[PDB]
């Protein structure tokens, strides 16, 4: 079997609509495990500034309390099965995962029904998890990658709800009560914005019957005919620089607005991200590394790492790279990274295109190996793309990318467009924004 | 379309294995039984340089050729360093399995180990250790294995501070020429059929036949290394000798490990009905993180209690956790909690099973430990055959065994082996 | 007797340190700490183009 | 025969005259990027022996005399020590430019 | 006796001493062996068997008198330098608060006899031990192996 026959022999995604606007989706495979999950289209975009950290508060608070099984009875019923319970939230989509065995899914789907619409919010639990969220937001400042991405989300989008981080500010989480949280739950945890997800050992008739039995009859109608609507967030090309010289390593991230979710430009710029490449100091490739910015980076020892990102939200994207370097090598890293971006936008070779195509193809199948990122992409694709895009169709839109199309779409999005520049270290050898914008266009063109 | 896991032994002493998942990602893992436990005090820390030497110049393929070949085909080459056994895994695109498989074969069976590339990799050893030791827990586990064994498992998995600048190409060639043997290692494959794997095993793999040094039985020592770090959280771990992999007590010790609790099941939850996080939180209002710790090897395992706490109340969490294991050593336990422990262990084994990297690691570990594959349904049967008195006997063996302790942080109230 | 050099002869410079002054993430939460312990032993992964991961 | 060519190579050795100033065949090479990338590869005793021979050639060419006839380096005593490193460096750079061509 | 009973079995260069360090509450007595990495197990076990021979009592009273004269002379080496004399009466006036004469110290060392040496060797060989080691450790014996 080749790649096309292997992706045709990948088992299909079954998606059905329930009676209350719910989406239920399964990928049947031969694993003995099953991950059920619920993905809700609710995050930091769909809340206003009065209730900032309500998504983080509800993803903390949906597990410790339930109207049906109060207190630690969820922990009793979960650890009597062996399920794990991840709960990740982004700026647009939040989730509640589970990870259990395939014989326990009548208990498991009932428990995930009891989590998302029957979560009682006790006020002592509200006060204790308020202290938990303030201590977690104190402990999150030492990790630099999340606060540098939060600084870039603050400085790229201004006056629009992608500025608000998923943690929420300290005043705006100490000013959260029971009635605002159940207003956010009664307005944003709705079954048209909800998809249940399964990844193996699962019959879709079992999911349809069980989600009809337990996790149906969920809302579907807003209260005062107050329907939220999605708005395009205004990308402001700006900069932010939190100079703290006592931290030993500078974390600087440069991004430019990218396509958003539903465009076919996304496969092209993630191909361009594969050509630009990722690095950390534990990478054993050395000087012979195929990424050109990585080979000059370990040739002159400039950075400790760079991660390139295509963070796409609905209608908008951030698209750039987060490098951690020392204090002396920042200007050389901005020069080599904007030179590699401008080389990819100006003169990209077909060998680089097939290298980035193979790296993106390997990363797309290596993400969709496991059952929990199969559930993550089935819930995220059922919320964003409108269906789970099969990996043969991602394979096809990877396969249509060549050097001229990659250079044209890169020259549309990267070439002479205003960056958003964030940094939280020794930020003295960062060039100023006119020098960054002067590096954003080539005089050699 | 997943018909069977083909599993056969070449007559030199090699285990070859392959599974046809009709998988678009092909993962071939070589599994040598040369971890960090098979060296001695003269060749300390050369397993770290052999772990970092995946991209050096080989015979028939250069370092530039192997880096551009692996990340231009598209897949990854990476290692996995358990203290017993090492793994060279390669994932990649199914259309060009052969170049990746001969690339990992040229990594393993015919290296060159040039002196200038080892001198370039000497700084990468220090950089990799200084990044990997930002986790506080791996220093505690390294000090734990340094304390709790006499020789041939007490060697650290990462390199020591002095051997960077001392590991030679003759030392790496001696380690490879002794302990990378076709009669010792195994080669397992996921998504790749048996025919080209047997052809590659006949082609470039069946040369070595001398098994080398087999270790020195890993005699138990017991004691304390108690360093100070300056963090507010002390990290302490109290561990006794338990049974080995393949015995009739390692399954009972793993049922006891999931009975005392070792996993954050509900994330940002209390971890309630685990017994250690029950009995610590009955007495302590301090923030903590208490868990069980099972480290099973082929010679003698290690079962213990892991405590992370604030340094003002380390004695309360450590004595409450050890009093919980002293309570369960007297038989004070419920069979519903033993059934929940058994279901948590069956869930954890299927968590190890469900990813193909984890399935490759499980097939390689079963191939090196046994030589014949054991199915996961029989693993569920062997976990379900653990009696309720066997984990009481395991906690009695943990209590009556000689202790070992590794701790770091502010050590003002951290208790000792006399107090435990 | 009651001295430092009278007890051990050559070991007085190694138990008596002279000094001629002139020339002659911190995990702060219990719920955030769930996962920092050791379930499974030391496993080290060093890749070619993937970063370091420790399986515990 | 080949003895006329060997006599011509010995005459070219004594006419080039870097056997006069204590040097072997590979101490007189132009240290470009390839010769520098090959000159890093030697063991420490051969590297210090090459640098001592280079310093004695620099010293005696500064003093403008030569070593005597016994202290000259013969053609049979010449060792092509840099050649198994320089052939590897040249072949590695040829493979690198082949991958730059591809 | 440590150097004789180590050098009767070992031929490599070494240095075996014993050191005492008595503080105001508790003290340490022990054997400090500097060896090569190959013969250090034979050195440490031969030294420990020599202190076992002292603990069973294989002693010569002329050697005990030579030890008494060695301690009296070494205390006079500590006395005879003025910084050592200042350190001696500084530690005496600091800990004890009274100054014994050095002749009174010589009378105490002459008052110590052989049975106290046998009792202290039995106390050292029967007490709980602690071992600090540094070097190539492939033949260094453990405390349970002693």
């Amino acid at each position: 079997a080749t790649f096309a026959q292997a992706l045709q022999s990948v088992p299909e995604t079954q998606v059905s609509i329930l009676d209350n606007g719910l989406r239920v989706a399964s990928e049947q495979s031969s694993h003995a495990t099953c991950t059920v999950g619920v993905w809700i289209d609710a995050g930091s975009r769909y809340e206003t500034e009065k209730n900032n950290g309500a998504g983080y508060f509800l993803e903390h608070l949906a597990f410790k309390g339930t109207k049906n099984r109060p207190g630690n009875a969820l922990e009793k019923e979960v650890e009597s099965i062996g399920a794990h319970l991840n709960a990740y939230s982004t700026r647009e989509h939040t989730a509640y995962l589970i990870k259990a065995l395939s014989k326990d899914l009548p208990k498991v789907v009932e428990l995930l029904a009891d989590i998302v619409q029957n979560s009682s919010l006790e006020d002592s639990q509200i006060e204790k998890e308020r202290d938990v969220i303030l201590r977690e937001m104190q402990e999150n400042d030492a990790s630099m990658q999340n606060v540098v991405f939060d600084y870039l989300h603050a400085t790229a989008f201004q006056g629009t709800p992608l500025a608000q981080a998923v943690e929420g500010p300290s005043e705006n989480v100490r000013r959260l009560s029971r009635t605002d949280l159940t207003d956010y739950l009664n307005r944003h945890y709705k079954a048209p914005r909800m998809v249940l997800a399964a990844a193996g050992g699962v019959e879709h008739q079992q999911l349809l019957d069980l989600a009809q039995k337990h996790l149906s009859s969920v809302s579907r109608v807003y209260e005062e005919d107050a329907v939220p609507g999605l708005t395009p967030c205004r990308f402001t090309g700006s900069e932010i620089r939190h100079r703290d010289d006592a931290l030993p390593l500078a974390h600087v991230a440069i991004a430019v607005e990218g396509p958003g979710w539903a465009n076919p430009d996304n496969v092209t710029l993630q191909v361009a991200n594969a050509i630009i490449g990722h690095y950390d100091c534990t990478y054993g490739g050395g000087v012979h590394l195929s990424s050109p910015l990585a080979s000059v980076a370990v040739a002159n020892k400039l950075c400790q790492s760079f991660q390139t990102f295509n963070i796409s939200y609905s209608d908008t994207g951030l698209l750039g790279a987060h490098f951690v370097c020392d204090a002396m090598s920042i200007d050389d890293m901005v020069f080599f990274l904007q030179g590699q971006w401008m080389r990819l936008c100006t003169s990209a070779t077909e060998s680089e295109v097939t290298r980035g195509k193979n790296i993106l193809r390997n990363a797309l199948v290596s993400h969709l190996d496991g059952t929990t990122p199969v559930c993550e992409d089935i819930g995220r694709s059922l919320l964003t793309y409108g269906r789970r895009i099969p990996l043969a169709e991602w394979e096809s839109r990877i396969q249509e990318v060549d050097a001229q199309m990659l250079r044209d779409i890169c020259s549309k999005y990267f070439y002479d467009q205003c960056p958003a520049v964030a940094g939280y270290g020794p930020i003295e050898q960062l060039p100023d924004y006119n020098r960054i914008r002067s590096g954003m266009f080539w005089l050699r063109f | 379309q997943p018909q069977d896991l083909e599993f056969t032994k070449l007559p030199n002493g090699l285990v070859i294995a392959s599974l046809e998942n009709y998988a678009p990602l092909s993962r071939i893992g070589l599994f040598v039984k040369a971890g960090s436990r098979y060296e001695d005090s003269n060749n300390l820390g050369t397993s770290h340089l052999l772990r970092l030497a995946s991209s050096l110049t080989t015979k028939g393929a250069s370092s530039f050729k192997i880096t551009r070949g692996i990340e231009a085909v598209g897949g990854k080459l990476s290692v996995t360093a358990t203290r017993e056994n090492m793994a060279y895994t390669v994932e990649g695109i199914r259309s060009d399995i052969e170049i990746l498989m001969e690339f990992l074969l040229n990594v393993t069976t015919a290296p060159e180990f040039r002196r200038w590339e080892v001198a370039a990799l000497r700084s990468q050893l220090k950089i990799d250790k200084a990044v990997a030791f930002q986790n506080s827990q791996t220093r505690i586990i390294e000090n734990l294995h340094d304390v709790a064994y006499k020789n041939a498992l007490a060697n650290p998995l990462y390199c020591p501070d002095y051997r960077m600048g001392k590991i030679t190409s003759e030392e790496l060639h001696y380690f490879v020429q002794n302990h990378f043997t076709s009669a010792r290692m195994a080669l397992v494959g996921l998504g790749v059929s048996h025919s080209v794997l047997k052809q590659v095993a006949e082609q470039f793999l069946n040369m070595r036949g001398g098994l080398g040094l087999a270790g020195a039985k890993a005699k138990y020592r017991g004691g304390e290394i108690r360093e100070q770090n300056g963090d507010n959280l002390v990290h302490a771990a109290i561990v006794a000798e338990s049974a080995a992999i393949g015995n009739a007590e390692a399954n009972a010790f793993s049922v006891l490990q999931h009975l005392l609790g070792a996993g954050p099941h509900i994330k940002r939850g209390n971890n309630t009905t685990s017994l250690l996080s029950q009995s610590v939180a009955k007495g302590s209002h301090q923030p903590f993180d208490v868990s069980a710790f099972n480290a099973s090897y082929s010679d003698s395992g290690l079962f213990g209690i892991y405590t992370i706490s604030q340094a003002a109340a380390a004695g309360e969490v450590i004595n409450a956790a050890y009093n919980q294991v002293k309570a369960v050593a007297q038989g004070n336990l419920s069979s519903a909690d033993v059934q929940a422990a058994k279901n948590k262990l069956k869930a954890g084994y299927l968590m190890s099973v469900e990813t193909s990297e984890g399935f490759l690691s499980e097939i390689g570990s079963q191939a090196l430990a046994a030589g014949s594959y054991m199915p996961p349904s029989t693993v569920l049967q062997q976990i379900d055959s653990v009696a309720d008195a066997d984990v009481v006997k395991a906690a009695k063996k943990f209590v009556s065994g000689k202790k070992s302790m590794a701790a770091s942080g502010n050590l003002g109230h951290t208790p000792f082996l006399d107090e435990l | 007797m009651l001295s430092v050099a009278a007890r051990s002869g050559p070991f007085a410079p190694v138990l008596s340190a002279t000094s001629r002054g002139v020339a002659g993430r911190p995990f702060l939460c219990r719920e955030s700490l769930s996962g920092q312990a050791a379930a499974r032993p030391l496993v080290a992964t060093v890749g070619l183009n993937v970063p370091a991961s420790v399986r515990f | 025969s080949s003895k006329w060519l060997d006599g011509f190579r010995k005459w070219y050795y004594n006419a080039a005259g870097f056997n006069k100033l204590g040097l072997m065949r590979d101490d007189t090479l132009h240290e470009t990027e390839d010769v520098k990338e090959a000159i890093r590869r030697l063991p420490e005793d051969l590297y210090n022996d090459r640098m001592f021979r280079i310093k004695r050639a620099l010293d005696l060419t500064m003093r403008h005399q030569i070593l005597p006839k016994d202290q000259w380096t013969k053609y049979e005593e010449d060792k092509f020590y840099l050649e198994p490193y320089l052939k590897e460096v040249i072949r590695e750079r040829k493979e690198r430019e082949e991958w730059a061509k591809k």
